[PDB]
RNA sequence: GCGGAUUUAGCUCAGUUGGGAGAGCGCCAGACUGAAGAUCUGGAGGUCCUGUGUUCGAUCCACAGAAUUCGCACCA
RNA sequence: GGUUGCGGCCAUAUCUACCAGAAAGCACCGUUUCCCGUCCGAUCAACUGUGUUAAGCUGUAGAGCCGACAGUAGUGUAGGGUGACCAUACGCGAAACUCAGGUGCUGCAAUCU
RNA sequence: GUAAGCAAUGAUUAGAGGUCGGGGUCGAAAGACCUUGACCUAUUCUCAAACUUUAAAUAUGUAAGAAGUCCUUGUUACUUA
RNA sequence: UAAGGGGGGCUCAUGGAGAACAGAAAUCUCCAGUAGAACAAAAGGGUAAAAGCCCCCUUGAUUUUGAUUUUCGUGUGAAUA
């Protein structure tokens, strides 16, 4: 075929990780990883750090921001929580060569949080990407359970 | 090949099985400790048997001298399926009563008991002992508490063939564990906690008894978890 | 000019090899000796305690016997001042064998008077 | 480096042999002796003749030699000290 | 072998065994004078060397360290 | 006749294009109270569904890799000459360049035929 | 590693290919149209005491031989259970 | 005094491909690659079986020794079962 036949190897998923980026952090991180808490259900990673150049003063060492990762099953229920409603705020579809699809809602008073547990406002990202070479394989995964396309 | 003259790599090692740093310092003592299922006393999970086998010197490495197998248990009185806790148990019993061969009687004729010769014994100390010892080998994954390797080693031990050990790693008797999905039956070792399990029901899919990992069975041939089953064997070898 | 001790002149003799690089293998790591077999030397910085010396590589040499166990053996071999009993210590890695072919030939000669 | 000033380890002069709590200290000072034999030549007049040669000023040593880890044992008197490793600032 | 002085706002220094600190020179800004000087006003600038204690409460009292400074004794 | 393991053992043992087999034996498919672990189901689990996967084999030459016959530099022990070098006794004699060649070797264990 | 070489690392000579950059021109800054210099890579050609993939004759070490030692069966004590 | 012992777990620096965000990137991820990163301090050197990354608990910075050998004329020193 294409090596595209059985369930496997049309998609079974490893992780679809979310994230929120800290540009802030220090009292601020408790707002980024309460809030991946409060949409998932789960224990948030407070993060490792790549080994490249010191930017700012401190880049690696320090754990920064804050992201979870999330396997299995467990992970196509909060994929479903950012799909469902959360793609359909402002948001048409992105994908890189490789087929990345990201998700960057400013909107975090639709779905989970409001403004009221907020400081100010931000996002949240979630990396709901596809282990299949090409994002002419990756998109096949998004428009079988259907996504908002831009054509 | 790279930069410069190079090495290229082990083909075992590339095919995915062989280890070389496992195989350092572990072999170094050649008492009674070899399997053919990678090296030293390997109790492995697999869908059906396990071959158990101690050393023997030849050029190429080492051969069967005593053994046993995994389906030398329907030789005293199971008759079910390939898979289950009962049977690591029972094949560590098996193997470390025959000394024989696996065509044979579980009766003592090659030399060992426990190794080849006694030694000295003092009181515990701890980090550097005399470990002059029979290693029972994990082989490939982690090593969970209540596995089916350190239940094999309890058979094992004082049966015949003696590889020391605590009781921290371990499973008991009465207490393994043991997950769930749902359908409806039960095997074990004796009886235990699964049939405690029973007041609410469902566990099954991969198939039961005589050999190596797997569980329970789903059709009605025994419904509860009874001894019955396993001291046709135990009590029998 | 130099410093004595470790890579000083003969720095390959130190130096593993970049062909056969890497962590050493079962080889001659098991292969453990007795009276009167022939070895040889070559050393690496991978085995640690236990390095033999720098000069008294190039020579050749035979096991003596290997005294009790494994680690602290022997190999016998001449240092150029004059004919006397030098040795040196190594463990069982720097090891290797050899010329096994040169006694044999009293076995072959024996098959003599019998094709009368 | 810093050794800790109070470990347990094994007995070491084997007072106990089976492992103890040692303390590890240093020892004191006190008088200046007077009776001690370079002090009985110094200010006599001796070396015989040959100069003022008389056991004369600093005879010294360098920065630090051995570490003093000086493990008393909690049963008897006995001191133990090995062949300490090396410090260039320690303290007590 | 053993003891004395000193460390306070940038700099100059006033001043103290428990209710927790003070002024000039300088720095800035507004008045003021025909202008510079002089001088008021407002902006200020220090948790009184440092680590850790005592007390209802600490610049202050304690144990201990940093560091500038000063003297006798040394062995003879 | 086949499948799986242990290897010894490293570049003639290496990689791609592309085909083909399934329950003696192997591997994917799919999911979780509670132990046990976390970021996550990495311990443990029925009838069945299936070649996705990986070990392996056939088909195959595109490339690693590889090679006669022939051609040939230096030179000890010495022995003949020259300004910046050249040429010989006497014992041996390559890459470069080429007819051409090429899908490992060997021992052991368990089970079916 | 003499030998022989530019794989790797080191120092520069040649053809051309061409992202971005730079220059020119039309444009309020913003935007648009062109074009001399890149890796890559193909073709062409230089080249290094701390640069070496391949690796002699000839001298030398160290071991062993030309100058006679190999192998079977049984027993005893140590090591060694 | 952990910047040691033992258990358990892991394989990079880095690039490409972008993601609301972005400031190269922060966090992450699909895809590709694997001892070129990491190394008190210099230079060499070892190494993926890890000598690198990651997490928790331990105190061996240990007593009494040494066959057999390094090996300098020595003073003096090492391997060390």
């Amino acid at each position: 075929s294409t090596k595209a036949q059985n369930p496997m190897r049309d998609l079974k998923i490893e992780k679809l990780v979310l994230n929120i980026s800290v540009g802030e952090s220090g009292d601020r991180l408790t707002r980024a990883s309460k809030v991946l808490e409060q949409l998932s259900g789960q224990t948030p990673v407070q993060s490792k750090a790549r080994y490249t150049v010191r930017t700012f003063g401190i880049r690696r060492n320090e754990k920064i921001a804050v992201h979870v990762t999330v396997r299995g099953p467990k992970a196509e229920e909060i994929l479903e929580r950012g799909l469902k409603v959360k793609e359909y705020q402002l948001r048409d579809r992105n994908f890189s060569a490789t087929g990345n699809f990201g998700f960057g809602i400013d909107e975090h008073i639709d779905l989970g949080i409001k403004y009221d547990p907020s400081i100010g406002i931000f996002g949240m990202d979630f990396y709901v990407v596809m282990n299949r070479p090409g994002a002419r394989v990756t998109r096949r995964k998004r428009c079988k359970g259907t996504v908002g396309n831009s054509h | 090949a790279y930069s410069s003259r190079f090495q290229t790599p082990f083909r075992r090692r590339r095919e995915g099985k062989t280890d070389y740093y496992q195989r350092k310092r572990l072999v170094t003592q050649h008492k009674a400790k070899y399997n053919t299922p990678k090296y030293r006393l390997v109790v492995r999970f697999t869908n059906k048997d396990i071959i158990c086998q101690i050393i023997s010197s030849t050029i190429t490495g080492d051969v069967v001298l005593a053994a046993a197998y995994s389906h030398e248990l329907p030789r005293y009185g199971i008759t079910h399926g390939l898979t289950n806790w009962a049977a690591a148990y029972a094949t560590g019993l098996l193997i470390a009563r025959r000394t024989l061969q696996r065509l044979g009687l579980d009766e003592t004729y090659k030399g060992v008991e426990e190794v080849e010769g006694e030694y000295e014994l003092t009181e515990a100390v701890e980090d550097g002992p005399r470990p002059f010892k029979v290693f029972l080998d994990i082989g490939l994954q982690r090593t969970t508490t209540g596995a089916r390797v350190f239940g094999a080693l309890k058979g094992a031990s004082d049966g015949g063939l003696y590889v020391p050990h605590s009781e921290n790693r371990f499973p008991g008797w009465d207490f393994e564990t043991e997950e769930i999905d749902p359908e409806l039956l039960r095997s074990y070792i004796f009886g235990g906690h699964v049939s405690q399990y029973m007041e609410e029901l469902a566990d099954d899919d991969e198939e039961r008894f005589s050999e190596l990992f797997k569980g329970y069975l789903a059709d009605d041939i025994d419904a509860d978890s009874l001894e019955d089953i396993y001291t046709s064997a135990h009590e029998a070898i | 000019g130099k410093s004595h001790g470790y890579r000083s002149r003969t720095r390959y003799m130190f130096q593993r090899d970049f062909r056969k690089h890497g962590a050493v293998h079962l080889s001659t790591y098991l292969k453990v000796y007795k009276v009167g077999d022939i070895v040889d030397i070559k050393a690496n910085g991978s085995i640690q305690k236990g390095m033999p010396h720098k000069f008294y590589q190039g020579k050749t040499g035979v096991v003596y016997n290997v005294t009790k166990s494994s680690v602290g053996v022997i190999i016998n071999k001449m240092v150029g001042n004059r004919y006397l009993e030098k040795r040196l210590n190594l463990r069982v890695e720097h090891i290797k064998h050899s010329k096994a072919a040169a006694a044999a030939a009293a076995a072959a000669a024996a098959a003599a008077a019998a094709a009368a | 480096v810093n050794v800790p000033k109070t470990r347990k380890t094994y007995c070491k002069g084997k007072t106990c042999r089976k492992h103890t709590q040692h303390k590890v200290t240093q020892y004191k000072a006190g008088k200046a002796s007077l009776f001690a034999q370079g002090k009985r030549r110094y200010d006599r007049k001796q070396s015989g003749f040959g100069g003022q040669t008389k056991p004369v000023f600093h005879k010294k040593a360098k920065t630090t030699k051995k570490v003093v880890l000086r493990l008393e044992c909690v049963k008897c008197k006995t001191r133990a000290q090995l062949t300490l490793k090396r410090c260039k600032h320690f303290e007590l």
